[PDB]
């Protein structure tokens, strides 16, 4: 179940990245009205086109921060008190994923902004550290 | 001592407004709906249950109805396009009545008009003879003219073109998700706690209707109010009902059809003469089974106004036919009843007798009218009643009564009635959280 | 202990459908600008394609089923009416004309072929009437009750095709979109239907002309040296037999007559373009065949075909079935205009210089459709034609000891079928699976 | 040489797999005339790109899911049936050409594609724990 | 020991030709309701230091779409509106002598004629009056219209505003627009000091020949810009730094009638003109326009010799289009004599104006607008912001110059507003070597 | 500093830039109908964004054929040739912006690719033998 996973704590939530990431980016009478139908063509590819960007977008910012190629990352950047108090056993006291992320809201633009850096610091240092 | 972790594929949604696609049943030919809303749904629906989740649902807010109403109109006007023009035929008629096996009630009703048109070839005229409904035709200065002369043109629905509802899915894009609310008596607006996830939502049927509302959804156990604001008296009332009323529509009388060549591949396919006596349409409505229903509606209402509120009907209101009765799409011509009947009852069979038109403005605008070809034989539809579309008359300091009409010039309302449960919402996968790890 | 491993790519797929895309060469600017082949076919070919010699690969070819020729004629069926969409109406002329015959310098062969007409018709103001004389061919004429009207105007709204638009058949190309493969038969002998040996793939086909006809195959491939009878059931009679010649067989085609345009205005931005009066003598349209080279043709053919036959049966050879104009003759189309040639001179015999009458038509009806109607514009001048005979549409229809074969019609899709024999649209899959020596 | 060889070995295919891979990603300002009048013309060609970008995404996705991405030939650890294929390397790996066995498999692909995707989401979680 | 490394994300650009989407800050206005996306509330221009760039204004590919989309809105603003084909036919037209300016008399023709009504078979008897500019005469009292023998006419639909309204052009993802700041820049070459933006500033799109209007100015100082300034052949786009105000007026107090043309159309006819007949003018402030003409001369001595031996004459002869300056005030079309602005040889004006209702709204021929009527008089004030001037060509070396207004191409009047910008595609894949190796 | 605010800057120091234009590159209901409705114009809109799509994966494809995939800067084994350039380091990495840069090697930019392109083929296929056993 695609959002069967949404009544689930966040602990829990996290063996069904899968299925989520599987689901994002997934009649010769038909393709006949269709196309007849310059509208209803036009919406659909419309609909189509942005479904594939958004896909991309996303991806990029996983390649930016250094987590491509996987569900799930350990990051660089350490967890700040003022963008939640809880302890770790509060975070995931059976909390919904998407409670807690009505919690984080508006921090979430900081957080992107310091894993971008600090990947591409990372990326210098190493590139240096290969010359030597 | 936790460090940021981004995990994606998380069980995310925001609210969200796209577009959906429009499916339906993997099996007649020549409907408009079914022709064009051409992606079948053969998988049985993937309803998952959500446990433990509470969520928001706004029906009077809900972007798919006005979604729907957008789809169906423009596809209506494409369905219609292709079509023979009848601006040829907006020219001076010689009418006289009916006077042929003339009951007292259509007396007057049915019209006999003669013209000169055209022929194949411009050079020639013609002399045809059609039968129309006087609410069709206007005297100027025996000299008449269509209505549909000074402010639009006429055009003539293809005569192998259905427009009958069949179940329209509307299914939603990879990234989107449709959450249906499930609650059992839930009210027009707020959080649902059976909430379930489906792809798509549950086949409707595009019926036309004003006052009353048709082969829709019953309201579960019992009879359950929805508006917008109920204390507003601008607001209009939608009722669901958990009986359904059964109601006969019939146009008795047996017509017959003329193919009249207006010019070079061309047809225009008017009223021909009534073979036997001539009767007015109508509509049967159980006695009893108004009442009852009438009467649960009634204490409905009362939940919300008092206990010592007497409650009465009155009969419709003063506008155009359109609004001031109840139109049906019966057998594919338009009929238009009277409703008196219905709603003249003061709580503290039945016929309906019915009017045929065929020039249509069947959306609000203006401009465009359609002309129905005559359906020959005898029409009979047997349907069900589902909900009212009820406006309280308040406004004033008469705590005592409340009065009733039935109304609704609106049919964005009548989609309402079976969106209210659904809701689209868009996912977002990546979400960030702190754990013991650390790169 | 041989472990899954995945490849992203490999060198396999699977039959598919898919839009292909049009490209050709247009040789010059009028061509680019008025040709509507070349207008619609804008994108250049691969100045230089190759071919890849797939090794050890047999593959079903089955021409009958192939969707590329299904795209083919629904794509020049949308073309031809596209067209049309810019050009003057005729509806104006749906008018009662009176027609008298023309008998000045004619020959007995064409005498009422040919009718003089004249009518009432618009001007540039709406007010103000003309009156007009042209010339119509018998066919398009129908008497009404010397009153006449085209014979359209029961049907259909006919459109007058623009001037200067060009509709004449130059290489056309299709080209797989990415991800898309076109695959060759290129066995010498290949029958249509079937698994060869002899398999290739290119990205674009060689070109093919979109010739137009319905008997006789003109200006298409000849056969690969032998000659060859296609179809997809030899046994059922309702099934046409596509015959490729390993030769080809000239046809010369005239118009003799030396026909004059008048343009006539019909409205603010309106022209008529009739069909003048003819200077000179009145002759008859014909074709040229030269016959020994026909016969012995036939023979060819006759032989071939005996082989799915008794070995001693008789052939027999006869002319059209009953059937419309554009089915029981050939229907030619040249120098801008619509030819209907009588081929009974060309099946008469029985096997164990011929000249064909021809007769011309302006109303058309292209592809069978009657929810149209186009007026194809005179041409001025004389037209002279030659054409190259490349193959055959015929049909095979208890009698153990002698057959017969017609030429006949048929869909438009059947000649598209017989070039497009050889070719195979399929789709390439990337991933696949192996056992093999490692572990993560 | 865009499809190679199918009759080729098995293993000889990895020679031609780059070019494989990049001829799946594909001025005359009139064709664009052209098409925009020729709206029917112009949709169609538009599936035709957005087809084409879908297929090539989510081939990459789920190789990004079973953890193959980033490289042509991938070892996994998907045990190999004999339920599926039983035959040695000299009979299926250096005598095969790839179309025929690509068209057995077939009937077990979905299953290996499942259990790939398994693998994966095992190894993501043991690598995150191990990662204290 | 170097080694390749690649970079991803480069600042490099290229020169390209992409495609523009339109955007802006009344409902019925045809620009609004098409470059209907906003644009940013505070566009941000970011300067690039110790950057040179080379830009070209006379091959600038944002002018050739800016021509191309305009006509294209002009005709998707007619295409759905009433055809006027039923009024091509005999007109009985008379002299119309009551209360007219003896200077202006046959301008006006009163006309009658037989239309259709709403019903097919009855017709209807109409007067209306025309402008003699549009009525030709067939072979005494019977005229058409002019496009009769020609094209269709189409009448605009009368809520429909051509106001121009300013419209930014935004660059689509992956490209930037580079825009100069120099000032003195006359538009073939390098800039010093180059920023990028997101959008351009809003440009009208003005409609006029001769004298550009309502646009900017040059800084500080007239700035003569042509392709080649010594090819006769070639335009002379003319910066003012000062504007010039002129005032335009139609002053006849005219009525606006509606008549039933057929089944759910109207069509607007000019009817009876309430007051007394005079034609129609622009002022332009005398001392100011010799000023501005002394300006311009001044730039033209740096470019053809300090002797500065000038003449300026009028327009040369053709249609009246080319001829005349031509504009759209409240709606209606003008026509106006610019002789008067171009008299005198270095070393208020009252220009008259004619109406025309039949116009063809660009050089194209074929189709036609009708201009339906407006109701009252029409004044309006514009800006004079820049010429468009032709150098004579003819024997070399005279003493005297000679320059004369004249008209060209749309393209013109919008390569003057985008003559700073440039549009350039980024290319992020940039390789160079270090002494990193894997 | 601003998105292509080290245009005009040292090499060296615009590197570290890299992240915003590799984003930017990727990135009112009553409007949007009525440009639905006018068909033309929504179709070049469609193939605008389409291409954009399509140049962005290009790109990434590339990366990926040369083995670098998710990294800003990639490191090779393919050595610089002093064909390609004769310039010194200093000047390759200071007193110089990617502009000019980019113009004086553009000739060789399909050599690299290539030599790229075959680097990678090589080390995929050792890394398969050394992990068989
Ligand atoms: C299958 O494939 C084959 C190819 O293998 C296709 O066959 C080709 O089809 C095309 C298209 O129809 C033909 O093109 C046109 O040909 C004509 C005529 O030229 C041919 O005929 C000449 C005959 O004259 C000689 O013989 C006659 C015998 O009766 C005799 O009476 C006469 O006095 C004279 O002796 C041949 O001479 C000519 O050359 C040949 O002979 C050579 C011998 O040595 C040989 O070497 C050659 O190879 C060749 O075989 C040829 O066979 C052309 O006139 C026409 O050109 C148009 O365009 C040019 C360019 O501007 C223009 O100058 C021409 O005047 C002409 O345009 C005018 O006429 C048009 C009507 O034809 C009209 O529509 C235009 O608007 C225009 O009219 C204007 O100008 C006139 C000027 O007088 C003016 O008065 C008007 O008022 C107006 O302003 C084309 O080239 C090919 O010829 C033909 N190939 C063959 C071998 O037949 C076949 O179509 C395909 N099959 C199918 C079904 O599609
Ligand atoms: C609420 O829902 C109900 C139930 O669906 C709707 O009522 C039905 O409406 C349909 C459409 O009008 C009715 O179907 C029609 O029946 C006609 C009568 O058929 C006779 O002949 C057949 C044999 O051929 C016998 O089996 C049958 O018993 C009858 O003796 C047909 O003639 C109609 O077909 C004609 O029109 C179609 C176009 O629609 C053409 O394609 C056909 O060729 C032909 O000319 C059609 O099949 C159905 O019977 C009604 N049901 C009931 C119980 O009455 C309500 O209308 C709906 N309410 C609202 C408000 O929408
Ligand atoms: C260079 O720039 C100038 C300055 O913008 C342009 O000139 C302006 O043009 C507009 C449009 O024609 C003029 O606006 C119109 O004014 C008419 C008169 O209104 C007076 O009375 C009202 C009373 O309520 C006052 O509010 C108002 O301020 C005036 O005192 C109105 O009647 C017009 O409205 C009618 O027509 C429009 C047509 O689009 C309809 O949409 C409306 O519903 C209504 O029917 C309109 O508001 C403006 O006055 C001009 N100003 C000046 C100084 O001239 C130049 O045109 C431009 N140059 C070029 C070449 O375009
Ligand atoms: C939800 O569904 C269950 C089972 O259908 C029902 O018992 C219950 O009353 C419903 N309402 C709730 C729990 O929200
Ligand atoms: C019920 O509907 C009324 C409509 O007037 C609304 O005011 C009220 O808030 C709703 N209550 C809930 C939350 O169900
Ligand atoms: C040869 O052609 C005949 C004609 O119908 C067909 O039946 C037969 O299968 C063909 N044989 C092959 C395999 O090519
Ligand atoms: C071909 O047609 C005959 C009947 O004429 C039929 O018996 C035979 O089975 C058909 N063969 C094919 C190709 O199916
Ligand atoms: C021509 O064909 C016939 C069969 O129809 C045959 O009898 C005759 O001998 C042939 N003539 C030639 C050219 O040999
Ligand atoms: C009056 O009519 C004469 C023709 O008889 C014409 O020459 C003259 O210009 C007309 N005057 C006006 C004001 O139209
Ligand atoms: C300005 O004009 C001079 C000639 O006087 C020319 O050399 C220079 O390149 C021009 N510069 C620009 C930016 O147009």
């Amino acid at each position: 179940g695609f959002l069967g996973a949404a009544g689930s704590t966040m602990g829990a939530a996290s063996m069904t990245l899968t299925v989520q990431a599987r689901n994002l980016l997934s009649a010769p009478e038909c393709q006949q009205h269709l196309l007849k139908l310059t509208v209803w063509g036009i919406k659909q590819l419309q609909a189509r086109v942005l479904a594939v960007e958004r896909y991309l977008r996303d991806q990029q910012l996983l390649g930016i921060w250094g987590c491509s190629g996987k569900l799930i990352c350990c990051t660089n950047v350490p967890w700040n008190s003022t963008w939640s108090n809880r302890n770790l056993s509060e975070i995931w006291d059976n909390m919904t994923w998407l409670q807690w992320d009505k919690e984080i809201s508006n921090y979430t633009q900081i957080i992107y902004g310091l894993l971008e850096e600090s990947q591409n610091q990372q990326e210098k240092n190493e590139q240096d550290l290969l010359a030597l | 001592n936790l460090w940021v972790t981004v995990y994606y594929g998380v069980p995310v949604w925001k609210d969200a407004e796209t577009t959906l696609f429009c499916a339906s049943d993997a099996k007649k030919k020549h409907n408009v709906w079914a022709t064009h809303c051409c992606v079948p749904t053969d998988p049985n629906p993937q309803e998952i249950h959500l446990e433990n989740v509470t969520e928001e649902f706004n029906m009077w807010k809900n972007n798919m109805v006005e979604q729907m109403h957008t789809d169906i109109i423009s596809l209506w006007d494409q369905s219609l396009k292709p079509c023979v023009k009848l601006t040829p035929l907006c020219v001076t008629l010689q009418c006289t009545n009916v006077t042929n096996n003339i009951t007292d009630d259509m007396r007057g009703e049915l019209k006999n008009c003669s013209f000169n048109m055209t022929t194949e070839l411009r050079d020639k005229k013609q002399k045809v003879y059609s039968l129309f409904y006087r609410l069709d035709v206007v005297q100027i200065n025996k000299e008449y003219r269509l209505i549909n002369c000074n402010t639009s043109a006429i055009t003539q629905a293809c005569p192998k073109v259905s427009f009958e509802p069949i179940p329209i899915h509307y299914c939603a894009p990879a990234g989107f998700a449709i959450l249906k609310c499930k609650d059992k008596k839930f009210n027009g607006t707020g959080p649902c706690t059976n909430v379930s996830t489906v792809q798509c939502t549950h086949g409707i049927k595009p019926v036309v209707s004003t006052q009353l509302l048709l082969n829709g959804s019953l309201a579960e156990e019992e009879v359950i109010i929805r508006s917008e604001n109920i204390t507003n008296n601008a607001k209009n009332i939608l009722v669901q009902l958990n009986e359904s009323v059964q109601i006969n529509c019939t146009r008795p009388n047996n017509n017959t059809r003329k193919s009249i060549r207006i010019g070079p591949g061309q047809w225009f396919y008017a009223t021909g003469d009534i073979i036997g006596d001539i009767r007015q349409a109508h509509c049967n409505v159980s006695k009893a089974t108004w009442n009852e229903t009438l009467g649960k509606v009634v204490k409905q209402l009362r939940k919300h106004f008092g206990n010592n509120t007497i409650i009465r009907f009155a009969n419709s209101s003063g506008g155009d036919l359109e609004v001031t009765t109840h139109s049906f799409n019966c057998g594919g011509e338009f009929f238009y009843c009277n409703t008196s009947g219905l709603f003249n009852s003061t709580w503290i069979s039945i016929t309906l007798p019915c009017r045929i038109k065929q020039i249509i403005n069947m959306w609000q605008r203006i401009g465009q009218a359609m002309y129905a070809p005559p359906i020959q034989g005898v029409i009979r539809c047997v349907s069900n009643i589902t909900g009212l579309i009820l406006t309280r008359d308040g406004g004033s300091t008469n705590s005592t009564t409340e009065t009733f009409r039935p109304g609704g010039g609106d049919m964005r309302d009548n989609w309402r009635s079976e969106l209210y449960k659904y809701k689209v919402v868009k996912i977002e996968p990546l979400g960030v959280a702190p754990t013991r790890c650390k790169r």
